[PDB]
RNA sequence: CAGAGUGUAGCUUAAAAGCACCCAACUUACACUUAGGAGAUUCAAUUGACGCUCUGA
RNA sequence: ACCUCGGAGCAGAACCCAACCUCCGAGCAGUACAUGCUAAGACUUCACCAGUCAAAGCGAACCUCAAUUGAUCCAAUAACUUGACCAACGGAACAAGUUACCCUAGGGAUAACAGCGCAAUCCUAUUCUAGAGUCCAUAUCAACAAUAGGGUUUACGACCUCGAUGUUGGAUCAGGACAUCCCGAUGGUGCAGCCGCUAUUAAAGGUUCGUUUGUUCAACGAUUAAAGUCCUACGUGAUCUGAGUUCAGACCGGAGUAAUCCAGGUCGGUUUCUAUCUACUUUAUUCCUCCCUGUACGAAAGGACAAGAGAAAUAAGG
RNA sequence: GUUAACCGUGCAAAGGUAGCAUAAUCACUUGUUCCUUAAAUAGGGACCUGUAUGAAUGGCUCCACGAGGGUUCAGCUG
RNA sequence: CCGAGCCUGGUGAUAGCUGGUUGUCCAAGAUAGAAUCUUAGUUCAACUUUAAAUUUGCCCACAGAACCAAAUCCCCUUGUAAAUUUAACUGUUAGUCCAAAGAGGAACAGCUCUUUGGACACUAGGAAAAAACCUUGUAGAGAGAGUAAAAAAUUUAACACCCAUAGUAGGCCUAAAAGCAGCCACCAAUUAAGAAAGCGUUCAAGCUCAACACCAAAAAUCCCAAACAUAUA
């Protein structure tokens, strides 16, 4: 016998280019099929949200573990003398700005 | 992605008494550190008497004889079997 | 799984052999397509269905006038296999206002304006 | 010690694990053995097919009967039987489950040398006892020589350029010219034509 | 469909035939360091930077 | 004792740098880390004259 | 056997994707006790219900874990809150057998007979030369294997028929195939002769009666020239039988608390049709006797064919 | 353990006693043998792994009787 | 017509089951999944119809979508014309073969189960007859015209002739084992003949050979169009 699960929907739900607004969910996982870049959070299961207004971007981005975090420090320690890890970083890029000053009265 | 020229950039894994003879020993770990050559293992073997080991593994036949004299240039070896002398110490190889 | 085929680039490059073989030039490249249905829709896969209607080519044998560009390009290439293609080629100058009546496909794919119906 | 070792069937710390049969194993062309190592001739299979114990076995003797002790040595290119198939209790219902494994089997394709045979020579005298033994295996095969093979392979060179057939199978698959593809398979890209299953045709090209 | 890099990809020259024989960064701070010199450095993949981005005298110097 | 290559401390498409290196402490030891330590343009106005490497006698 | 939840493969690259497909597991723990309040904006197990993530703000500091769960109404609670292996896990508030004493609605959407597909199994033929055959692979057997073909078997499948198509045997009558049991014509022989074994060709003609037995089968008795292998809805119930066997009664053994069951046994147990249509309803073999002959052949034992003549038998027609 | 009287040992409430037995008695099953037949998966008589016999679920004899179910001598008869 | 009578009434009992549903003409119109005492049904979803409001919809091009093949997603231009939302609904929710990738099963099935794409359940022409292969779709009349798919090919096993002396019945091993029971060596005489490659000998012998000289079918009613190699694609 056995399991039979249902699929778990998971994946990219925006991608490179589109106009994701502050709260957005960018992409879904378990492990990290992507990590959270520029302007972009995780939530408890791993999932990338945008923190503001602008477009998703995708970039390959040299990756530097916590020290705190113990695997990854020792996978590190365990590469070559010119070994570099590198991962993919989804970033939103942000397009309204922040603050405008209006004039609001002559006193 | 699989299609995209930048393929396989995140990929890792293919990347991955007493006193004076404990004192020796450590000399010798260093030397063998200096020197480029694996260091395995060491023992804390048990009057009295104490040993102490440094395993160690490839070397070409020069540059090992050159290891050798270096080490015996005190207390005692013992690896062709090459002992000698001034508690223990024995440096166990495997060329 | 039977899928929405890609060709290979080298596919589409005309040979000096090929040129050779048929009119047109390398340089002063035509303008025009005239491109007929000459294969049925009916057994081919729904997209190819889609692209044909988008061209227009809804009656086999009636012919229609598409841009040669890349984007038309594309499109005609995804029913290659459904469609002829032949360049238009406007023997005389391409019709004015006082010739827009008077014009004749023909077979060789010329647009013709001085269309009697007398011999020479 | 020149003579076919014992290819002795299952392996011995067996696999629990029921394999699903993935017929790809045999179909096309083969990755793995295709060049020689050594031997001088060779039995080449045309055809894909699984060898049963049996078959290594049949191959085994005959060839250690007419084996010119001193003078000759064979070798063994494919591997043990190791790929489990699985059989229903006899005359059982469809459904209830998967079979049992009942034996192991090797997968050769078209293109793999069963077997290498080296040493001082005489052409007929190899030939004879590998040709037998290649009509016994269960696909298309021919003993072949080194220098046979490296002549079958220029003729089928000259033949690719040849053809006064202006339409090529490949040109008209990777072009996608009639509707084509729509009958064919992805593997007939990869192929092109000479291969329809575990079979092979030398001849067209 | 397997496209060839553009340029040359990271991490190529570094592997080689055998690991036992190199160095590896044993410590975090090196690698931090090699991590930085890489983002320094302009890449073919866009990446960060695309989307956001006396002799007398010295002697005096050395006597005091 | 005649020629050629030259000549930043171990080492560099460094320009007084960064890597290497040493001592102590933590370490069975190594490793890491923390404290400390030591080092250089061979010398006179791009030219000459002291030091090596190398080839001759 | 399984029925809820999760991870991996099938499902190789955005999701999604089955099977009584292949493999692992879960129905908990541990740390907290701001596991405080609220709230923009998203995701979502292809519906709904359930799930998930979450910026800012106000309060405070200076969660881990894959699955680890369950609706409503009802209960229990001052209230906050807490209630099921409701595990058939979207849960009926609480439910078992048996029925050949059975009934109704349906179903060829689902079996038994029959057909059909397939051919695992089965039967046959080639190829191959291992090995038996005092030697000698091919007089004769035949391993490992390979390549074809058949549709006797038991299965598998569920495509026609459940507003039924009558199911094992046997009688009657047989049409056909030959893959020849007999009767001819040949080739080989480990064929002297007699008897054989094997191979090619041959389907005109023929292919016994009994004991037992439900039976095909099987054994035995006597024969014979031979006592063929099969197909035709297991040929043929509007031609017959009904011995089995598909029901109602009954026993014996067993199973079951019991009704009642048993791919257990045994006694008994109604077989209906007047033919509308098609179809159809007067075209020689063989054994033995005698002679040859007690000749050939053989050392002897035994022991022939062909040619001839005579008697019979069956079959057909009078 | 010694086909086993007998021994060792366990469980039980009692441990199938007399009798009868290939039967109208799961199978093996054409059980084995004597009689019957030219020939007997039939019938009769014996034997017993009946592993599924058996005592008013009545067990075992046996006189008469039975359109009950089996076997048969003789005669007879399309 | 007794597993529990018959009659009347409740009773137009109830049926997820079967059967049946009657004037004309036109138009649009096909089976992603869910749960479910549920798989002969249902209710959501999906697809479908109508009436609205609308702005984008399909085709898509560079960039982009982890590590442990075919392709897809996203997608501006572009070719086109519609798609999203609101308001009302019913009905499908027991499917088949073909191509492809797989799974179970026999690498069986007109077998079973997924996915991608066709076709069919809707006319026609073809493939003999034909659902699912191929050509082909928007309609009617014509005693007009050009086309598409579209008609299977084969035919096969000869082969040499001559001449064969020696050291040598090599040794070692074998009762004997002479080119040939099994090993070691494989040397050499004349032009030229292996210390022998098949037979064959109890062992010898004789036959040769190497060498010189000479130069594819087989099944059960009765074969199955008739036929035909030759006037110009
Ligand atoms: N553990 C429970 N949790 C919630 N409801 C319950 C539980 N046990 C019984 N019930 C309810 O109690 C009702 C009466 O059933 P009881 O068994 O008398 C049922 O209709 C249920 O809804
Ligand atoms: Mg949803
Ligand atoms: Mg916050
Ligand atoms: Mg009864
Ligand atoms: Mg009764
Ligand atoms: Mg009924
Ligand atoms: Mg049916
Ligand atoms: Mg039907
Ligand atoms: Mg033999
Ligand atoms: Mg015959
Ligand atoms: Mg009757
Ligand atoms: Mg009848
Ligand atoms: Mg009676
Ligand atoms: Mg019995
Ligand atoms: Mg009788
Ligand atoms: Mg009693
Ligand atoms: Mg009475
Ligand atoms: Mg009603
Ligand atoms: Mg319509
Ligand atoms: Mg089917
Ligand atoms: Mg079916």
């Amino acid at each position: 016998l056995g399991g039979k699960s249902s699929g778990r929907r998971q994946g990219i739900k925006k991608m490179e280019g589109h106009y994701v607004h502050a709260g957005n969910i960018i992409a879904t996982q378990r492990h990290f099929r992507w990590h959270p870049g520029a302007h972009v959070g995780v939530g408890k299961n791993k999932c990338l949200y945008a923190l503001e207004e602008g477009i998703v971007r995708y970039t390959k981005e040299v990756y530097v573990p916590h020290p705190r975090n113990t695997e990854a420090v020792d996978l590190i320690t365990r590469l070559p003398k010119g070994a570099v890890l590198y991962k993919t970083f989804v970033h939103v890029v942000p397009a309204k700005p922040e603050g405008t000053f209006k004039l609001v009265a002559m006193l | 992605y699989k299609t995209k020229p930048t393929h396989g950039i995140g990929k890792y894994k293919h990347l991955i008494d007493m006193t004076l003879a404990e004192s020796y020993a450590q000399y010798v770990h260093n030397l063998c550190n200096s020197l480029s050559i694996k260091v395995e293992e060491s023992y804390a073997m048990p009057l009295t008497t104490h040993e102490r080991v440094v395993q160690i593994s490839g070397l070409s036949a020069t540059f090992a004889e050159i290891f050798l004299e270096i080490i015996q240039s005190g207390v005692r070896l013992s690896v062709x079997x090459x002992x000698x002398x001034x508690x223990x110490x024995x440096x166990x190889x495997x060329x | 799984k039977f899928t929405r085929s890609r060709i290979p680039e080298k596919v589409f490059q005309a040979s000096p052999e090929d040129h050779e073989k048929y009119g047109g030039d390398p340089q002063n490249p035509h303008k025009l397509h005239i491109v007929t249905r000459i294969k049925s829709t009916r057994r081919r896969p729904y997209w190819e269905k889609d692209i044909i209607k988008m061209l227009g080519l809804e009656k086999a044998h009636t012919p229609q006038v598409h841009k040669n560009i890349p984007s038309v390009n594309a499109k005609l290439k995804v029913v290659k296999h459904l469609i002829r293609i032949k360049p238009l080629k406007l023997p005389q100058g391409l019709p004015a206002e006082e010739n827009m009546s008077n014009t004749c496909l023909k077979s060789t794919g010329e647009l013709v304006v001085q269309w009697h119906l007398k011999p020479v | 010690k020149p003579k076919l070792r014992f290819i002795e069937r299952a392996p011995l710390v067996p696999k629990v694990r029921r394999e699903p049969k993935n017929l790809s194993d045999i179909r096309g062309p083969s990755t793995e053995a295709t060049e020689f190592t050594e031997g001088n001739f060779a039995i080449l299979a045309l055809g894909g097919g699984y060898l049963h114990w049996g078959h290594f076995e049949m191959m085994r003797l005959t060839i250690n009967r007419s084996m010119d002790p001193k003078n000759m040595f064979a070798i063994w290119r494919v591997p043990a039987p190791f790929k489990p198939i699985t059989r229903k209790s006899v005359g059982h219902r469809m459904g209830g489950g998967k079979g049992a494994i009942d034996h192991y089997v090797t997968p050769v394709k078209a293109g793999r040398l069963v077997v290498e045979m080296g040493g001082r020579c005489e052409f007929e005298e190899v030939q004879g006892f590998l040709d037998q033994v290649a009509h016994k295996l269960p696909f298309a095969a021919k003993a072949v020589s080194r220098g046979t093979l490296e002549k079958m392979r220029k003729d089928q060179e000259e033949r690719e350029r040849n053809n006064q057939n202006p339409w090529t199978f490949e040109r008209i698959a990777t072009a996608n010219m009639l509707g084509i593809r729509k009958v064919l398979s992805p593997y007939d890209l990869t192929h092109k034509g000479k291969y329809w299953g575990k079979f092979y045709m030398p001849k067209r090209v | 469909r397997r496209t060839p890099p553009l340029g040359p990809m990271p991490n190529s020259d570094i592997d080689l035939s055998n690991l036992e024989r190199l160095e590896k960064y044993r410590s975090f701070d090196r690698y931090r360091r090699r991590a930085e010199q890489e983002a320094q450095a302009p890449h073919w993949w866009r990446t960060y930077r695309e989307y956001f981005g006396r002799t007398q005298q010295l002697l005096e110097r050395k006597q005091a």
